[PDB]
């Protein structure tokens, strides 16, 4: 009986995570009329 | 007898109509301030300022 073992050794690794996402407006508003009429 | 029953009727008639209108006006004004029905965490506002 034989296997393929790997010698585990202490390594120096940095811990960083990537969070995917979409950009979005900080704030949004709509422009609307509140009286009837013609746009001058 | 200074005035017919008809006149006083028409009068009290309009008076009631008014009282009615006011109450309805009051209610609509009150609804302009949207409140939270309960207490909890509120999320994103599905409506934009200026929206209709």
């Amino acid at each position: 009986p034989e296997v393929g073992i790997v010698t585990l050794e202490a390594q120096t690794v940095t811990l960083n995570t990537e969070l995917p996402g979409r950009t979005n407006a900080f704030r949004i508003a709509e422009v609307r009329p509140q009286v009837n009429g013609i746009i001058l | 007898q200074a005035v017919s029953k008809q006149q006083y009727a028409d009068a009290n008639a309009a008076y009631l109509q008014s009282k009615a209108a006011v109450e309805q006006a009051r209610i609509n004004l009150r609804y302009t301030k949207v409140l939270s029905p309960i207490s909890g965490r509120i999320g994103r506002s599905a409506v934009t300022e200026g929206a209709l």
